[PDB]
């Protein structure tokens, strides 16, 4: 309630531009707001901070709207890179009642994520072999664009992981891929991931 | 205005068991100094604030203890682990009051883990999987896929490292662990990453391949009498050469 | 560091009229240091529950203060404001007149 | 017409006596609503005129909070004030500071001040464009290069322009009733025999408010500026205030002279004679 | 309203 981030989560393509809300309670006539972004590795870094006497804060792709009577502070970035992926923070500011310190308050924070535009899609699924024990194997569902959406198996001990973006920074080149496991006999790449929706032109290769 | 370390990073402790994070700041004199807490990933408690050397103050009581021993010396801990004191612990510093406009800026932070059943744990099993001739054949590009299976607790990070130096172009792993047996309340975890590369590199003999994957558990010094070993901290990795057949 | 001597101004709120109460003020003005000793005087004889204004400054950085009591002039009353200062060697005391 | 508001906060060092006395008051115009002093037993930012008791408990606590942070920074500037220019301890210092706006008629900005100085004299003060230091002296220099890294200028710039007007408005509002009043200077002249040939003529103005007057003796209709006798104003000690102009006059010629008084609250500039 | 003194430290 001191500050309120509504969206738990918020998705968004690569290139576009995005804006997180944040609404705040005060009864203090001067104050700060900061935006951090906490990276996946649960690295807490700042980003820009607005003061209830100035301008629109403005830092690099980063920009706030301050609407001071509506205590509306929104954070907008633009250009979106993968990397913008992560969890932001907003925190309201306000000098103590002893005047000792800062006294600075977080919200919950939103998670964005930012969505890959995979133009060369080439959606197959491939087996892959254990390095030292040929018997053992995976199956790689793998550049599909990101329409596609990996479902988890009606099977218990079938395992699949959610799709991730890889980038080949050098080849300006990325592409999504889920994993699946098993221990089932059963368990063939062919029937992996048909828990999901699939391209149906997804090549299932040979043997 | 320069750096703040806070260590260790990741923690496993049985309850009991005393804790100690510090934190260190350099580049600034006389800053102020705060402990926050991260339970879930959302909401960042201040657990406690210090104004200086000595000085230490907070909101709402607490059953942590902190300290300020020295000027860019900074102390959380306690003398006996409640398994409630599990979370993310991070510490930050700011410019004070009267030096400017106080900008918190934080430290990498510390994963504590406070485990009930030491039995519980156990470290990860690793395996590399080596690229398919399918995909080599159709895209001209080669994907091995790391798995890390079977450990407990929750943390632990897995690098790739290719001919002796880290890599992070061409990699992804899983945002988290999953359990593999959801139902159960201490399922042991597992990750997978993957790595990508041009076929002509993963044909390439002299190329070595490893996925590495730091675990933390017990220490030398927790005891120990079940028959299996000990799940201390360690490290499990797994390897592939390149090949052309 | 150049000390500046207190002006002295002693005088009632409302103009004067024997057996009607009043305030005495004595007006301290373009000194410094602040630390200043004020008092007033009934007869020569010191005033107990004097008050002031709350320590204050003009735009060239010189204090002021005003001390008063309620007080009931008569006709053979003598009152006075005695004031010291770094400033003075001796305390400054400035008769009350009633047409000042 | 124009407004302003004012804060004035004194530190005044008391060395093998304690820490330094912080006495701030706060005005609008001539007249003084707030004051804190260290000394007192609140501890808290005080009320000091009627209109500004309507604030509620958050105001104090805000304001409280706000001055406390600036006593002990003042604190700690007396310190840095006598190491920089290399002083004795023994001896007793002050710290003053300074800082308001002024509004014009419409209520809007006007100027803002945020000025230091210490031992009577010019320290740091920020310019009329809000946007430089004056530094009075070396030490000075050593500060307004701290401010200058902390961007303490376009920060009080801001509030300045922002916080301060604003409140001075709300100010303005709470008090209508009290501070947009207006005093016409209740006037009149005495006659004073200093010797069989001279006597003195005195001008009065009392009970007025605001405290900008101006006081004119004439002989025949011309001014005797060098020959008037002008008393600073002074507080009656109730909200408004007094002043007085005299002349002495060799006697047969007092009917010569004329007293002229100009004050906000008087439609036009009143004539006085014995 | 009283001025907020961040960085007015000498």
């Amino acid at each position: 309630q001191k500050v309120t981030q509504a969206q738990s989560s918020v998705s968004m393509p690569v290139r576009k531009a995005v804006t997180l809300n944040c609404l705040y309670e005060t009864s203090w006539w001067s104050y700060y707001i900061f935006w951090y972004k906490q990276l996946p590795s649960k690295e807490m870094i700042f980003l820009i901070r607005q003061g209830s006497d100035e301008q629109n804060a403005k830092s690099g792709r980063y920009s706030v709207n301050f609407k001071k009577a509506a205590k509306s502070v929104a954070l907008t970035i633009s250009a979106l890179q993968l990397e913008d992926s992560a969890k932001y923070f907003c925190a309201l500011g306000e000098l103590a009642r002893s005047g000792g310190y800062q006294k600075v308050t977080f919200g919950t924070g939103t998670k964005l994520q930012v969505i890959p535009n995979i133009q060369n899609p080439d959606p197959a699924v491939y087996q892959l072999r254990d390095s030292k024990s040929s018997d053992k194997s995976v199956c790689l569902f793998t550049d599909f664009d990101s329409q596609t959406n990996v479902s988890q198996s009606k099977d218990s001990d079938v395992y699949i992981t959610d799709k991730c973006v890889l980038d080949m920074r050098s080849m300006d080149f990325k592409s999504n891929s889920a994993v699946a496991w098993s221990n089932k006999s059963d368990f063939a790449c062919a029937n992996a991931f048909n828990n999901s929706i699939i391209p149906e032109d997804t090549f299932f290769p040979s043997p | 205005s320069q750096t703040i370390h806070q260590w260790p990073a990741t923690l496993v402790q049985p309850v009991g068991s005393p804790l100690s994070l510090e934190c260190t700041v350099e580049g600034t004199s006389n800053p102020n100094l705060y402990w926050y807490r991260q339970a879930a990933g959302r909401g960042l408690q201040l657990l406690f604030y210090s104004v200086g050397i000595g000085q230490i103050s907070s909101e709402v009581p607490q059953n942590l203890s902190a300290s300020r021993p020295q000027d860019r010396q900074f102390i959380l801990s306690s003398k006996k682990l409640l398994l409630s004191d599990s979370g993310f612990y991070l510490c930050a510093w700011s410019v004070s009051v009267g030096a400017g406009v106080p900008t918190i800026y934080f430290g990498e932070g510390s994963w504590l883990t406070v485990v009930e059943d030491l039995n519980k744990v156990f470290p990860p099993e690793v395996a590399v999987f080596e690229p398919s001739e399918a995909e080599i054949s159709h895209t001209q590009k080669a994907t091995l896929v790391c798995l890390a299976t079977g450990f407990f607790p929750d943390h632990v990070e897995l690098s790739w490292w290719v001919n002796g130096k880290e890599v992070h172009s061409g990699v992804c792993t899983d945002p988290q662990p999953l359990k593999e047996q959801p139902a159960l309340n201490d399922s042991r975890y597992a990750l997978s990453s993957r790595l990508r590369v041009s076929a002509t590199f993963w044909q390439n003999p002299r190329n070595h391949f490893r996925c590495q994957v730091q675990f933390y558990g017990l220490s030398e010094n927790d005891e120990w009498t079940q028959d299996r070993a000990k799940p201390v901290t360690q490290i499990v990795s797994a390897e592939a050469w390149g090949r052309a057949d | 560091m150049i000390q500046r001597t207190p002006k002295i101004q002693v005088y009632s709120r409302h103009p004067a009229e024997n057996g009607k109460s009043n305030f005495l003020n004595c007006y301290v003005s373009g000194f410094h240091p602040s630390d200043i000793e004020v008092d007033l005087l009934k007869n020569g004889e010191r005033i107990e529950k004097v008050e002031h204004s709350d320590l204050s400054f003009s735009k060239d950085w010189s204090f002021y203060l005003l001390y008063y009591t309620e007080f009931t002039p008569t006709e053979k009353d003598e009152y006075a404001c005695r004031v010291n200062h770094v400033t003075l060697s001796q305390p400054k005391i400035v008769k009350w007149d009633r047409d000042m | 017409g124009s407004h302003s508001m004012r804060y004035f906060s004194t530190s005044v060092s008391r060395p093998g006596r304690g820490e330094p006395r912080f006495i701030a008051v706060g005005y609008v115009d001539d007249t003084q609503f707030v004051r804190f002093d260290s000394d007192a037993a609140s501890q808290r930012m005080e009320p000091r005129a009627p209109w500004i008791e309507q604030e509620g408990p958050e105001y104090w606590d805000e304001e409280t909070g706000k001055v406390k942070a600036h006593s002990q920074t003042d604190r700690e500037n007396l310190r840095i004030a006598l190491r920089y220019y290399n002083q004795s301890e023994a001896g007793s210092h002050t710290l003053q500071m300074m800082f308001g706006c002024d509004v014009g008629s419409d209520g809007r900005f006007l100027r803002g001040y945020h000025q230091y100085a210490y031992d009577g004299k010019d320290y740091i003060a920020l310019k009329e464009d809000l946007r430089s230091w004056t530094a009075a002296d070396m030490a000075a220099q050593i500060t307004k290069r701290k401010w200058e890294a902390a961007h303490v200028a376009e920060q009080q710039r801001a509030y300045l322009e922002g916080t301060c007007v604003d409140g001075l408005r709300r100010y303005l509002e709470n008090g209508k009733e009290t501070l947009q009043r207006t005093d016409p200077p209740k006037t009149h002249m005495t006659h004073h025999p200093i010797s069989d040939h001279e006597a003195t003529l005195r001008c009065w103005a009392l009970g007025f408010y605001p405290a900008e007057i101006t006081l004119t003796w004439q002989r025949d209709g011309e001014d005797q500026t060098q020959d008037t006798e002008l008393v600073e104003t002074r507080p009656a000690g109730d909200g408004t205030f007094q002043k007085w102009a005299a002349v002495v006059v060799p006697s047969g010629e007092e009917q010569r002279y004329t007293c002229h008084v100009q004050h906000e609250g008087l439609p036009k500039p009143l004539t006085l004679r014995w | 309203r009283y001025p907020l003194t961040f960085g007015w430290c000498f």
